[PDB]
């Protein structure tokens, strides 16, 4: 079995665990310690030494959009992530570059902090939510027909969403149920329903981590 | 912002480029639209070099029935995206029945911008015709008092409504229209029939700056003007005085109309002596507005009988009809609004949709295959079919057009249409008979008040526990709530068979609830669908609605002129 | 034909034009003057306002990694940037994100800013360029046995290398040779021998640069 090593609340390693659970493949989870790094992690990647990275036939696949496009191409016989032609798997990595990019710097610092900033991506986080919007004109997914890799890529914010109802004091659904709902769509399926840890639970880590460092 | 010039050469460039936005509006729906479940099951992907080719020979023709499971999907609580795309802002309902049941159909903010540009473009082509001053104002019976939200937390819509209760629609529509007569609140106010009479008064209220008199409907104008034939010795006293008619009790569009009264008594020597020098309200519309330039409404299909009443209402006062299109995807516009309404034809707007149409070629109906825009029979009819932002994909809507020739590239559309007729078994019912007789003989508690009613539906509300029928009115005038009450309890009564008896003795389907709305809401359900963009075959109004209609169940809740539970049982 | 939508000292532009080249295309640059984006770069990019931009079918092209592997997908028969396998893919796009993240950071700190900010970014740039080294190991490049995918990521840094050595006033052969040595080597591609424009001009741009900021 391949093994993945990852990190309960990282939305880069659940778009790994959504990857592999939305084909329907075999693999052993691991929890790392970041204090308290394992042998295989850190020999897998002792530069960044940064998750999810997982180890099939003895090689480790590291970062999470890398990661999914690996699951996609070392195994493409059903649900494919990218489209057929050139310039559609184009989009949905123009558009994977902008939920990992932007859309990252926007809730990143929605949940990590005060002040000033805290409201400047209030405002970031809304423009940028209303770009996917526009983007997807009215698609139920985004990368393709079916479950797709930039579906996968913010499929994993959607858990964050709730974090981002409360220190954003948001409603991004009153402002575009379009997006949450796409996710709640996203959810029905068990690739989702079984690697998204509980939200309550994600409120908490931001929550917490709010409080550790000032 | 709207110039005349620069908006309609560049609909000229747009008509002569019929072909390539056609191809364009299809590529971006679709290139926006690379996710549906629909069209996995149909083998597309988008691009490649075939792309025409391939839907027309690849994803086949559908009916609101096989549309009525996946919309519903997305409007019960799974609030989830489907045939097109993601959750959106509003879903719709269609005149005619998905086999005498409901039809869903969503609504993206897409479908605002087809239709800014649509009254965008043909206001300056009528204001090439009929140039309106930019210091006036309009009588605009037109409504959106009201917004339902589904049993699963989501927007559910009408065409209408959702224009104006938008938020880009208030800036976005200043340039392309005069001012409102009403303030925002009355064209909301939670009574419409009420607020119809303040819209009365509203138009009314500017009239030697007022340069049109609209309604989407000739019916919509004389209903408002057989309705101003039934008011306004109501309004002289109301105006006289600085005091409205007792008739109003809503508090918002009291207090708003209360901003604006104060005693007047000359006036009312003046507005009982104009008014009869003609005999019998001939020409009663430029009577009122001696400067209007114009009437604007369908004037085709199934309205051509209102129209007499209309030009009798209007006079010789030149009546121009309106384009044609709905949530559902815009169709045609008028480019030349001056001609006269029975030769009326409208030309095609090209990125609003990417459509096709079925010929009648053979004898009635005929195994004929769907044709593209530009390559259709002049003079020959063909059925139109719709795919574009609205969710539908290549939808038959099931109505009848003729090509009466073209604008330069683009054809000229005529409709002598009125019905979507075929029906077949549904489950909303409660047989129409039944449904029917059950205002019958609850409105005639209202007949006591010489009121007879215009129009109705209903509505089934599973959420609840227990679930409850929910039935709307229209009805002629304002009266008080307990004799409504007695007609909700009427309307049970009047559903006379021994299952709707177990039922709702045994409580396992909660007490039914009579809301009736107001004024209008009926006249809006035939004003968005006429308009609908296809053929004037679309006038069958579906009477109660599982939860698979929209526009009247944006219709249904906020606009409660009252909202009863049945005391009774 | 193609329409490349670029500028003279942008290595990720040259990142566009190096993989075009490489593979085999002619096509078209058009020098922009971002105190005035193009019409058609407006239309491209009507946010980013950003460059390398490639307009194949009327589709415009953005982001320079996004740019070479539709370089790759646009003309699959000749000359690959990839290896087979999916793995392969994986080191170089692992390889690629990091050309992206540290290491460009780090290189805009040496010719960007001074003092406090410098040395910080000169230790940075020179631990990326250790990595580095240890990576390429002995390879002719890196992604692949023949020129690669990253390859063409790099290499377009090794012009500014002139600009890093001298505001540094470093000399990053002798902490690290085998990478300007590895791009010199490269430099013996068309791809990105007709590319590429002067280095005492792209000196001359970060002194520019750097005039204006103190
Ligand atoms: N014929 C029409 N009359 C009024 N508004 C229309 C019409 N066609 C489209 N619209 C526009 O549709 C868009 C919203 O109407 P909307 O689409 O929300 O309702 P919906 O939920 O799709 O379904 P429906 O109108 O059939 O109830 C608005 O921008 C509205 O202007
Ligand atoms: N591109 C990488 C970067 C990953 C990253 O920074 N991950 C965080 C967890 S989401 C991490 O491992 N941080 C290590 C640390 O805090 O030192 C990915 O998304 O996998
Ligand atoms: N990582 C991006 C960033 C590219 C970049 O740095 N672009 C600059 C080149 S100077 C640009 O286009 N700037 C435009 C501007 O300053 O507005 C890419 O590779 O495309
Ligand atoms: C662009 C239309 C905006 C609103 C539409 C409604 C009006 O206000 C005029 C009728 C029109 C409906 C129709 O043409 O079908």
């Amino acid at each position: 079995l391949p093994i993945l090593l990852d990190y309960w609340p990282s939305m880069f390693g659940m778009r790994a665990r959504v990857a592999l659970r939305e084909k329907g493949v075999e693999f052993e989870y691991r929890e790392e310690d970041f204090s308290n790094k394992s042998p295989l992690l850190l020999q897998s990647n002792p530069i960044h030494k940064k998750i999810p990275v997982l180890v099939h036939n003895g090689k480790p696949v590291c970062e999470s959009l890398n990661v999914v496009q690996y699951v996609d191409e070392a195994w493409p016989e059903k649900n494919p992530f990218f489209p057929s032609d050139p310039y559609g798997r184009a989009q949905a990595r123009f558009w994977a570059d902008f939920v990992d990019k932007k859309f990252t710097d926007a809730q990143f610092k929605v949940w990590g902090k005060k002040g000033e900033e805290q409201e400047a991506g209030k405002k970031e986080f809304i423009e940028a939510v209303k770009i996917l919007e526009s983007e997807l004109g009215d698609k139920p997914y985004f990368g393709g027909d079916s479950f797709g890799y930039v579906d996968i890529s913010l499929i994993t914010f959607s858990s964050w969403f709730q974090a981002y109802e409360k220190f954003g004091n948001f409603s991004i659904e009153s402002e575009s149920p379009k997006l949450i709902a796409w996710a709640k769509r996203c959810m029905e399926k068990e690739s989702v329903s079984k690697s998204l840890p509980d939200s309550e639970k994600i409120v908490a880590y931001a929550a917490e981590y709010r409080k550790n460092n000032l | 912002t709207f110039d005349m010039n620069r908006v309609i050469d560049e609909f000229d460039e747009m008509t002569r480029n019929a072909h390539q936005v056609q191809k364009q509006t299809l590529k971006e729906i679709l290139l926006k639209n690379q996710s549906a479940i629909y069209l996995q099951n149909c083998g597309l992907n988008g691009n490649a070099t075939d792309p025409e080719e391939a839907f027309k020979s690849m994803v086949p023709l559908v009916t609101d029935v096989e549309l009525e499971p996946y919309i519903k999907r997305m409007v019960d609580g799974d609030t989830s995206p489907i045939l097109t795309g993601h959750p959106v802002p509003a879903i719709s309902l269609s005149s005619g029945t998905s086999q005498g049941r409901p039809k869903f159909i969503p609504f993206t903010d897409e479908l605002m911008e087809n239709t800014l540009q649509l009254f965008r473009t043909a206001f300056a082509f009528r204001n090439r015709d009929f140039p309106i001053d930019d210091n006036g104002k309009a009588l605009q019976f037109i409504f959106s008092s009201k917004q339902y939200i589904s049993t699963g937390g989501v927007p559910v819509g009408t065409a209408t409504t959702n224009v104006y209760r938008n938020p880009n629609f208030k800036a976005g529509m200043k340039s392309i229209t005069s001012p409102s007569c009403s303030p925002d609140e009355v064209i909301f106010s939670p009574d419409v029939h009420q607020a119809l009479y303040c819209h009365l008064l509203s138009g009314i209220l500017f009239r030697d700056q007022v340069q049109y008199v609209f309604a989407v409907f000739a019916h919509g104008l004389v209903h408002a003007f057989r309705t101003f034939e039934q008011v306004w010795e109501e309004i002289v006293t109301d105006i006289k005085d600085g005091v409205l008619s007792n008739r109003i009790t809503v508090p918002s569009v009291r207090t708003a109309m209360s901003k604006l009264l104060t005693p007047n008594p000359e006036l009312a020597e003046t507005i009982r002596t104009k008014c009869m020098s003609l005999s019998n309200w001939y020409g009663l519309i430029p009577a009122l507005f001696p400067n209007a330039k114009y009437v604007y409404g369908i004037m085709t299909g199934s309205m051509e009988p209102y129209v007499p009443k209309l030009r009798h209402y209007a006079g010789d006062l030149p009546l121009v009809s309106h384009d044609y299109g709905s949530s559902e995807g815009w169709i045609a516009a008028n480019v030349t609004p001056r001609l006269s309404p029975e030769e009326a034809t409208f030309a095609v707007i090209p990125n609003l949709g990417y459509f096709e149409f079925l010929p009648v070629s053979e004898t009635g109906e005929g195994e004929e295959k769907p044709v593209g825009l530009t390559q259709v029979k002049i003079g020959e009819e063909y059925e139109v079919v719709i795919t574009n932002y609205a969710g539908l994909y290549r939808y038959r809507l099931g109505d009848v057009v003729k090509v009466i020739g073209f604008y330069n590239n683009t054809p000229q559309l005529k409709f002598i249409c009125r019905r979507n007729l075929i029906l077949s078994i549904n489950i909303d019912k409660n047989t129409e008979r039944d449904l029917q007789l059950s205002v019958e003989s609850a409105a005639k508690r209202l007949s006591e008040e010489k009121i007879e009613v215009i129009d109705f539906s209903s509505y089934i509300d599973v959420s609840t526990d227990p679930g409850h029928y929910a039935i709307f009115w229209e009805i002629s005038g304002e009266t008080n709530e307990d004799v409504l009450q007695d007609c909700c309890n009427c309307l049970d009564r009047a559903f006379i068979d021994a299952g709707y008896v177990s039922s709702r003795k045994c409580k396992t389907i909660g007490a039914l609830e009579l809301r009736v709305v107001a004024k209008g809401t009926f006249r809006k359900i035939q004003e968005h669908f006429l308009g609908l963009g296809s053929s004037a075959g679309q006038f069958k109004m579906p009477r109660c609605v599982k939860p698979s209609n929209a526009k009247v169940l944006q219709i249904l809740c906020e606009n409660v002129v009252s909202s009863y539970f049945s005391t009774a049982f």
